[PDB]
């Protein structure tokens, strides 16, 4: 299982 | 011959608690297992896998942890922030590496995803033969 790690916000 | 030995995975520790997710669309119910920590976020891995695009998958840990005391069963809840993208406990932004979270407590993670936490035990009742009488506390009108 491989997620997309963290990531921005607005 | 076989190419499986031993076992690697591990869930469904033991009930103790959930999470349900407060949507205008919809909701989402959540199982927490003694398993001392808990991991929110995208990871597959984690104990709780949200639906944000953008979610951290170190996002935040909980601890669940059950002890048992005179008779009865005493759980304690445990919030940590990695501090990184945005997590809020209680409608209020998180300072301490050390928060306390117990039965009706509302969380949101990153911004938008809120739900609120509250002990399984085992098999609520419903209130249609269940008096509440006043002598211990429980209630006030």
């Amino acid at each position: 299982n491989i997620t997309q790690p963290t990531q921005q916000s607005t | 011959k076989r190419q499986q030995r031993s076992n690697k995975p591990s869930s469904e520790y033991t009930c103790l608690g959930h999470l349900v997710n407060l949507i205008p669309g919809k909701e989402q119910k959540v199982e927490i297992t003694n398993r001392n920590v808990t991991t929110i976020g995208r990871s597959r891995s984690c104990d709780v896998i949200l639906s944000e695009p953008d979610i951290s998958t170190f996002h935040a840990e909980f601890h669940l942890l059950q002890m048992d005391v005179d008779n009865f069963q005493r759980n304690l809840i445990n919030v940590i922030d990695k501090s990184r993208n945005g997590t809020f406990i209680n409608g209020n932004r998180l300072v301490k590496k050390d928060y306390i979270l117990k039965n009706g407590d509302r969380i949101v993670f990153g911004k938008s995803c809120s739900f609120l936490f509250k002990y399984a035990s085992s098999s609520s009742t419903d209130i249609e033969n269940d008096d509440e009488k006043v002598s211990s506390e429980s209630r006030s009108y």
